[PDB]
RNA sequence: CGACUCUUAGCGGUGGAUCACUCGGCUCGUGCGUCGAUGAAGAACGCAGCUAGCUGCGAGAAUUAAUGUGAAUUGCAGGACACAUUGAUCAUCGACACUUCGAACGCACUUGCGGCCCCGGGUUCCUCCCGGGGCUACGCCUGUCUGAGCGUCGCU
RNA sequence: AGCCUUGAAGCCUAGGGCGCGGGCCCGGGUGGAGCCGCCGCAGGUGCAGAUCUUGGUGGUAGUAGCAAAUAUUCAAACGAGAACUUUGAAGGCCGAAGUGGAGAAGGGUUCCAUGUGAACAGCAGUUGAACAUGGGUCAGUCGGUCCUGAGAGAUGGGCGAGCGCCGUUCCGAAGGGACGGGCGAUGGCCUCCGUUGCCCUCAGCCGAUCGAAAGGGAGUCGGGUUCAGAUCCCCGAAUCCG
RNA sequence: GGCUAAAUACCGGCACGAGACCGAUAGUCAACAAGUACCGUAAGGGAAAGUUGAAAAGAACUUUGAAGAGAGAGUUCAAG
RNA sequence: CGCGACCUCAGAUCAGACGUGGCGACCCGCUGAAUUUAAGCAUAUUAGUCAGCGGAGGAAAAGAAACUAACCAGGAUUCCC
């Protein structure tokens, strides 16, 4: 659920998390939006996942 | 540096907790690496890194069970999971001790009346 | 040194779950 | 329809999964017999039934 | 009009999934299933279909836990016990 | 003449028994001659074939006197690959011959601790049935 | 002449007969004769680096441990400070594990609502919020506790 | 002490013959791994038919046909290829009870981008709802979720050989609750307030439960944004409930 | 009122052995991704489908064509 | 009025147990047709059979005479001739 999510989100990648979008995809999958807080950038912790 | 088993037999809980979330942590990056292009080896190691993640925990509810037997040995009543398993009817049969109980009436008769050994001569 | 390695009773307390631990105090 | 169950989303979503031709290396196996996914379907040609 | 012309109107389902044994056969409006008799508490069975009967019998499924019996018998369902270590 | 009753002759029975076959059983059936020195050495006939092996080819199109090392053993196509045993394709890529281990010599042993425990095992065997009937 | 048509033959098509093969059946015989609330049979959904079906398995998910074996698995790649007492693979299988429904069990069957106890994080004891865990079904036997009766009584 | 990789079965043959015949032998070709003579035994043992079964193929036949709803034309582009694709321009039609713009049920990825032009789209196609590779559905406020409707359906009870059925307040000790008060046990911003257990007191609802994406049911609107989503994302301004 | 082995039965199950049986229109419906695909609202109904080669050696390369397709060449005892 | 015995009957997420469902070739208990034969058909037959319901086990059921007999008597049950 969000607040599962929101709560994994922090304690795995240590960032603040503004709030939870989701929906389960046609194929099965669950995907979520997460929106972090204005003083986190989004950019930058994509780079520390290894996302971007 | 691979994990093996035998390795982990001796050491503590908070030992292989720690040791778990390291790999737990490992395989989340290769997920990651699986979605942005990481190389033959790294897509390699995810399923390298399943089975240990199995092996610890495998490794912990092995070694909890065995001090749960050790705790209830004594005990009358156990856990429905530390009790033998066998098959249902199994477990509703007479236990040994039941089975050989006779009726004093019975122990006289075998007494005094004996199946005896005996020949016939030819 | 590489080379020569590469070629060859009772409860601990500390397993048990907390939960039985606090059932029997 | 648009109003949908989760159980009938979930039904919907493994079948969609299963709709895919086989994978090319699959042909190269030692004891292989399978030339293609006989087992497609099409929205229009068979229904789901449900 | 009771053939072609009549066949558009038919938009409402009778039947949908079954969750015990996972046909749609499960009439809506009588809640009951016309293939395993759900809700009731034993299966539905009859013996002028034997066809039915052997596809959803023992053995046609996964066998989960029966299969493993089937190797424990052969041991005598021995528990406790470990080979010999190396 | 068979006597056992729990064994099959049964042609059907015993080719599926031999296509279906487990891995470590392959390895049994896939089982190569010794050559006369080394059967004389070891009093061994024959030994499970192994990577390293060097042997001779004794039937086909490529037998003859050359000793190669065995490259690779496919159990589940029942064929070993063996060094210069090898054809060209079309477009001139060379590729390894499978040649099935009862139609070749082991002229060298890959040995190890467990090649020698077989060894002995079977060598030990043997005595026992030659001194059986003397 | 030459078309067209008919017959026969060669060759070529169309077709898949015939023959040879058989990891399948069928029939007879033998030994054993074992499911489940400690959650069966069955169903659903998932699980592979590349994998749709079959197969296998269950969030430890084409498998963990242990034992035997002893160098592979393989369609391609890869080699974890994987591989020879730091044991590949397969086999066995006694350890551990085993998602959702299902006799199916908190109530209902939309992943809807609860209730009790304990634990942890939010803030900051209590509350409140979030998460984790354990219980909460029908019948029934023995016993326990709490009761009911202008039922039969005894002493007050 | 049969035949057979120095070529079995099978199959073809304007080849040579045998027999009244059922059939058989030999030659030649193809084929590639088995087969036959005689004495006996055994049978799922001999096809022209059954509007026979299954499979295949004909003539009909390049034939019937590809004629319901007014209609197309010019130039260019891509391309091997253009009556049919795209763009531009003409000429037309649906004519707000539409051939427009949005939904319910049903479908289930058909949606969107790119690619293909094998098969399919009863001509063709540079095109498609086809095939292929990847994407796409974001909510306290929009629905479900809750209520009860006609109705369905447990328990008590009755019936029933029995799986079970009848029945829904009817043959039931059907309440696990509450302001307040009294006794203790604990706690904390230990001061005094909570919590808890028991007791006292009070208590109709009288029917478990299910039943509507059109009925009842608090509360979200404006602007922007995508290839495809938005009253859901972003910006701004609000509101209900706890 | 009550208990009681053995000799008896067994087209389901586990594991085996065999045959004067059938041999891919046969034999089980199912020799193969078969109780599958597919049909029906449902109860139910339910197929077709085996064989390159000893070994993939599964035809590189040249050439015409947009391509499908061809002509050469090559592998193989044989692609007749 | 109270207190206390017993009896009958309740409520418990009380302590500890047990039943449910499946498979069903064979087995036990019920219930139970009609095609069919009778050259028609109603009793009869089909047949205590199919279908339907319940309950098991490795076997089940039965079983140690309220028996058979009428002999110079036999001697639980089950199976074969
Ligand atoms: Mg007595
Ligand atoms: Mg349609
Ligand atoms: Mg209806
Ligand atoms: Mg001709
Ligand atoms: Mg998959
Ligand atoms: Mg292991
Ligand atoms: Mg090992
Ligand atoms: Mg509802
Ligand atoms: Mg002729
Ligand atoms: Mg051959
Ligand atoms: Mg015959
Ligand atoms: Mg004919
Ligand atoms: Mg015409
Ligand atoms: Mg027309
Ligand atoms: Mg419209
Ligand atoms: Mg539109
Ligand atoms: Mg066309
Ligand atoms: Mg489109
Ligand atoms: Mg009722
Ligand atoms: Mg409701
Ligand atoms: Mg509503
Ligand atoms: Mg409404
Ligand atoms: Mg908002
Ligand atoms: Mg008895
Ligand atoms: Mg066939
Ligand atoms: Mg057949
Ligand atoms: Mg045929
Ligand atoms: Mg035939
Ligand atoms: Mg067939
Ligand atoms: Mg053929
Ligand atoms: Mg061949
Ligand atoms: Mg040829
Ligand atoms: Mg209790
Ligand atoms: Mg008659
Ligand atoms: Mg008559
Ligand atoms: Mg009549
Ligand atoms: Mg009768
Ligand atoms: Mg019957
Ligand atoms: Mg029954
Ligand atoms: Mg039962
Ligand atoms: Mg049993
Ligand atoms: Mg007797
Ligand atoms: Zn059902």
């Amino acid at each position: 659920n969000k607040h599962q999510i929101k709560q994994a989100v922090k304690k795995l990648y240590d960032i603040d998390v503004a709030k939870v979008n989701t929906l389960i995809r046609p194929d099965g999958e669950k995907k979520a939006y997460v929106r972090l807080a204005p003083d986190y950038d989004a950019l930058d912790v994509a780079n520390k996942i290894g996302i971007i | 540096a691979k994990i093996k088993a035998r390795d982990l037999r001796g050491k503590k809980k908070e030992e292989l907790l720690k040791q778990l979330d390291d790999l737990k942590v490992e395989l989340s990056q290769l997920r990651v690496a699986k979605v942005t292009g990481g190389a033959a080896s790294k897509l390699s190691k995810i399923r390298v890194v399943r089975k240990s993640i199995a092996r610890v925990l495998t490794v912990i509810n092995q070694t909890q069970k065995e001090n749960l037997r050790k705790f209830y040995k004594g005990k009358k009543y156990k856990p429905l999971d530390l009790r033998p398993k066998k098959t249902r009817a199994m477990r509703r049969r007479l236990n040994k001790h039941e089975e050989s109980l006779k009726t004093k009436k019975q122990q006289r008769k075998e007494r005094l009346y004996p199946l005896r050994k005996y020949a016939v001569k030819a | 040194e590489s080379r020569k390695r590469k070629r060859p009773n009772d409860v601990d307390m500390s397993w048990i779950p907390q939960e039985t631990l606090n059932q029997i105090n | 329809s648009s109003h949908k169950t989760f159980r009938i989303k979930r039904f919907l979503a493994k079948k969609q999964k299963q709709n895919r031709p086989i994978p090319q290396w699959i042909w190269m196996k030692t004891g292989n017999k399978i030339r293609y996914n006989s087992k497609r379907r099409h929205w229009r040609r068979t229904k789901l039934g449900l | 009009t009771k053939g072609t012309s009549s066949f558009g109107k038919r938009r409402n389902k009778t039947h949908t999934l079954c969750r015990r044994c996972g046909s749609k056969a499960y009439h809506l409006q009588k809640s009951t299933c016309g293939k395993c008799g759900y809700p009731a508490k034993r299966k539905r069975k009859y013996n002028w279909s034997a066809k039915a009967k052997r596809r959803n019998t023992t053995g046609t499924g996964r066998m989960r836990h029966l299969k493993i019996v089937y190797r424990r018998f052969r041991h005598g369902f021995r528990e406790g016990t470990t080979p010999k270590p190396k | 003449m068979k006597f056992n009753p729990f064994v099959t002759s049964d042609r059907s029975k015993n080719r599926k028994r031999h296509f279906n076959a487990p891995s470590h059983i392959r390895r049994k059936i896939m089982s190569s001659p010794l050559s006369k020195e080394l059967r004389q050495k070891y009093n061994v006939r024959s030994m499970p074939i192994r990577k390293d092996d060097e042997v001779q080819v004794v039937r086909g199109h490529y037998k003859g006197q050359q000793i190669g090392k065995v490259v690779q053993v496919y159990r589940k196509k029942y064929v070993i690959y063996i060094e210069r045993v090898q054809r060209e394709k079309a477009n001139g890529t060379t590729v390894h011959v499978g040649i099935h281990p009862s139609k070749v010599v082991i002229t060298r042993l890959k040995l190890d601790k467990d090649r020698k425990k077989i060894l002995e095992r079977k060598a030990k065997s043997r005595q026992v049935g030659k001194e059986k009937g003397k």
